[PDB]
């Protein structure tokens, strides 16, 4: 049968978040090493640790082998099917899968810059941000002010400003399943 | 001498800290920080709440500098933050009130402040600028639990700081320094109810009113109780100048609620207020009708509707004037004043004229009522 | 059927490790670390000990590259180092094997190593290199507790590996990943003894035996007892070829000591097993003399000098080739070949010979024994 | 009598160790602020961590003050007696007394350094090395040989090798009443 007994579970976060995966599998004998596969491909290079328990007299008896793989600052990439693998004999192994997704708040790509603008004069602010989750609505304020009912109602991505009299400020929310992020608060000077 | 004749599991948590324990919206911790370098803020702890509105923690400067505070607002997270004279508020999250315990945290990560409910992510708010701040070569930052330094109407957005919720497992910006957790040892009216059901409890030892109108005029009262004791002063009106008791619902025995004007019955009925199950009286009163309900089944009067109107006719002209109303006792009146003078203990919530009285909303609460918890019944 | 007049405290400890599980010398725990950028080693660990020689653990690359390898030796901390060729051997501290638990740590700060008891240091040598070694992108470093991965022989200064020591609250380079601590819970022979006295546990079902010479020719044992079993075979001497039992001491019932060669007694003495007391059974043999002791009070032997001399005769002929040395039991030998053969279950220290037998040093433990910790006498 | 109810203790520790002293006095009434003084001097720049808890249900009853100097890296000057003190109107308030001292392994000043000296000359080497605790023993070893029976036997501080006919190594311990601190391993190449 397969030589495993525990199989990955599975880490999803925000990006950033560290988390561990781990299978641990019983054999007979000097341990075999176990690898990390990911997507069904190898994975080369990365961060795992393995502890061997002999259960017997000898190094010659049943063994216990527990192989966590960690991943450190999770980013897209990391995404994926993970599952472990062990090679007995000409023979090979492996687990069944986990799975590690990524999956947190709203993240920014532009914000609303700050601006100089002359009196009664139109201009326009731009402010992106990326999932996952997605969708991710967006949601505009004005001297801390909605500029709309709620979330995904009204501008988004580009908010055109018709003019201002005065100095004012415009921030920026964007909201997925996961909560919401406000941007920072941009702030037009008039002349 | 009246005894319990249903207890309820009064204990406590000496691990805990109860956010609640002072009316006078007073927090009930704070520490002051003096560091020599540059800091980054950063509070993490358990919380646990029915309470839908209240005050966790205060961070940061004098009241019109800089700082922050976390609150729970339609029982969920609220974050308002000034940085020099620029309010502002956020809100987002799951429930909070749900009456599990959970962990929460506030940090000053990058140049943004993250929230996170249970290890995860709910609000990210850039900021521009630290909390702590410069002066006289250190950096310094206040940090106030369950309240805030100054008077909730210079908030960015008012809100009644008084939250019934306890917490535990904490930790202000690192450091495990048992220095609270020893003195919420000594003092058992700083731990919180081991295990929490929802509802107020009154541990018969205070009251609470407040400064209702009721003018015609209506007078409904809807008492979802369970009784810890035979007699106790369920709802009451007072009129402070005469220490009157206009109107009042109280317990006694045999073993029966009782609607009552001043000194005089009005209508009784039967209740098994000992095996500790939610009863619900219900009194309605107004020129003509005088009615008192226990789980929608009504009790012979003690008047006559003759009698019964030379006492709506006094109840009414009370009304005229100020009137305290009272939930769970009466101040100091002769024992003659009334039916039932003896405070209530168990758990109750009050309806007063299809509005739902809130404890932290009260002119002045007793400190030993909660809020928004009951201790369980101890089944014997 | 034999019984436990003298039960023992077999409590074990979930939250612990065994380092002596193995007489084979094998580690009871390897990790094997890859990691993504250079990483400092830090272990730390809490342990007990009563063995003045072991190793804790080792840690590092192969054999004859870089490592290091802390251990006990003297009951003092010994360090070990080789990077690259070059040995080294560093000892101090206080004393280890004292029997009080303690904490332990070795790390890498600053271009030294450090070495800790209590958090306070006691060891500090200077190193040229990082103990994690680059292999294919990837920094590695492998870590084995109670044991190391090569033989002895190989050390920088040898020493005999098996270490009858205890450990908890481990961190191996900062982590609590619960992985051992999960095994060790479901396999009990991994955790250790809750209290640990002094002397060497047989538990009765297995024994150990030395290859010690007797050559004119002397015999002389000291063991300091403490019986859990009326009958049981504390000392003895084996002929392999013959299957024979030419010297051996037991305990039987009524209830007393028995020397004695091959089938035939020498001498009796009584004594008390069944009060959990230390007791210490004496036997000196050599041509002509032939006195058994039991607390400096002989007893009347079972020959006549006469008969006692066509025994002495016979023993002297069997040392007179090879012989192992048994303690606590016997191989499997017809119940007619000597007076006990059963196992013997408790405590028990041998002299045998003005030399001290460390059961680390015998030619084979059966494991279940413990070479230097016997659990208490469970009071009734 | 005294507002204080908790006095320091004391911390003694190797160089670098951090570590805290704290006091707890119990006040009538808005708490005063609590400030540290060592060797009788005021402390003015310094971690601290003061704690408030009231006891009453205002802010004018009786209070519960809790105050916790840390110091971080301890170095040799942070040595001394600190204890609390408190304003109580124009009258003044000292805690108990609580010493912090440094004491730890040998600290090297000078090590042997590597040279290359022709063979059969003279040369010498050095090795210093400071307490606290003091005194500090010395120890040679050359090719891992030590060149006495015991630490403070032999040369110490400066070590001279009348000649080498081929290149060797010296090592230099370091004892003292914590325990030993080896230097780094010299290497004289011969030519
Ligand atoms: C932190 O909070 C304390 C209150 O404990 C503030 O201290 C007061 O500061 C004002 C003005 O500096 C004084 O008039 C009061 O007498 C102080 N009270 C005490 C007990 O010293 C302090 O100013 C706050 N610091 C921050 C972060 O702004
Ligand atoms: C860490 O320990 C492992 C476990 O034995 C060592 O792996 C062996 O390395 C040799 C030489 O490269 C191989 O021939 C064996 O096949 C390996 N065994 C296994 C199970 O893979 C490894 O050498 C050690 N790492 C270092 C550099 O110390
Ligand atoms: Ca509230
Ligand atoms: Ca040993
Ligand atoms: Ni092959
Ligand atoms: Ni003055």
């Amino acid at each position: 049968e397969s030589p495993f007994v525990g199989n990955p579970g599975n880490i999803t976060g925000a990006r950033g978040l560290t988390g561990t995966l781990r299978c641990q599998l019983q054999v007979q004998g000097e341990p075999p090493e176990v690898h990390w596969l990911r997507d069904g491909q190898i994975l080369e290079l990365a961060d795992s640790t393995q502890t061997q328990v002999p259960l017997g007299e000898d190094e010659q008896d049943d063994w216990i082998v527990v192989s966590q793989l960690r991943i450190t600052s999770l980013q897209l990439s990391d995404t994926g099917q993970y599952q472990c693998l062990v090679f007995l004999g000409h023979q090979t192994f492996v687990s069944q899968p986990g799975y590690v997704g990524l999956e947190g708040l709203p993240y920014f790509l532009e914000e609303p810059e700050d601006r100089t603008v002359a009196a009664n004069t139109p201009f326009n602010l731009s402010c992106q941000a990326q999932g996952p989750p997605e969708p991710v609505d967006l949601l505009w304020l004005q001297d801390a002010v909605p500029l709309a009912t709620a979330p995904g109602h009204g501008p988004q991505r580009s908010l055109h400003v018709p003019g201002l009299n005065k100095t004012s400020s415009f921030s920026c929310e964007a909201h997925n399943a996961k909560g919401v992020t406000t941007s920072r608060t941009a702030t037009i000077t008039v002349l | 001498d009246i005894l319990p004749c249903v207890p309820f599991s009064v204990a406590k948590s000496v691990k805990s800290l109860y956010l609640g324990r002072m009316f006078s919206g007073t927090p009930v911790i704070r520490l002051r920080f003096k560091r020599l370098q540059p800091t980054r803020l950063v509070a993490e702890f358990d919380f646990r709440t029915f309470d839908p509105e209240g005050i966790l923690l205060f961070a940061g400067g004098h009241q019109d500098s800089t700082w922050i505070v976390l609150a729970l607002r339609a029982g969920r997270l609220e974050l308002q933050l000034r940085y020099n004279g620029v309010g502002r508020v956020t809100s987002s999250g799951p429930v909070i009130n749900h009456g599990m315990w959970q962990t929460i945290s506030v940090e000053e990560l990058a140049r943004n402040l993250v929230i996170k409910v249970n290890r995860d992510a709910v609000m990210k708010i850039a900021v521009a600028g630290d909390l702590f701040q410069p002066e006289r070569g250190l950096y310094h930052l206040n940090l106030t639990v369950g309240g805030i330094p100054f008077h909730e109407k210079d908030l960015v957005q008012p809100i009644n700081p008084r939250l019934d919720g306890c917490m535990r497992s904490w930790n202000w910006l690192n450091g495990e320094d048992t220095t609270i957790q020893e003195t919420v040892k000594v003092n058992t009216r700083m731990q919180c109810f081991s295990v929490t059901e929802r509802g107020s409890f009154y541990p018969g030892s205070g009251f609470a009113f407040y400064s209702l109108d009721y003018m015609t005029w209506e007078v409904e009262v809807v008492a979802h109780i369970r009784p810890a004791a035979d007699t106790g002063v369920l709802f009451a009106l007072w009129a402070p100048d005469l220490r009157a008791v206009p109107l009042s619902v109280a317990l006694v025995d045999k073993q029966l609620v009782v609607l009552a004007v001043e000194h005089t019955a009005l209508a009784l009925m039967e209740i098994k207020v000992c095996d500790g199950q939610e009863h619900v009286v219900t009194v309605s009163l107004r020129d003509g009708e005088a009615t008192l309900e226990v789980d929608g089944t009504r009790g012979q009067s003690e008047v006559s509707a003759a009698q019964l109107q030379e006492r709506l006719a006094v109840l009414e002209r009370h009304l005229r004037s100020p009137v305290l109303t009272f939930a769970g006792g009466l101040p100091d009146v002769p024992v003659t004043s009334a039916p039932v003078t003896a405070f209530y203990r168990g758990c109750m919530t009050l309806e007063v004229n299809r509005r739902l009285l809130d404890l932290d909303e009260a002119a002045y609460k007793h400190s030993d009522i909660t809020a928004h918890s009951c201790p369980p019944v101890e089944p014997a």
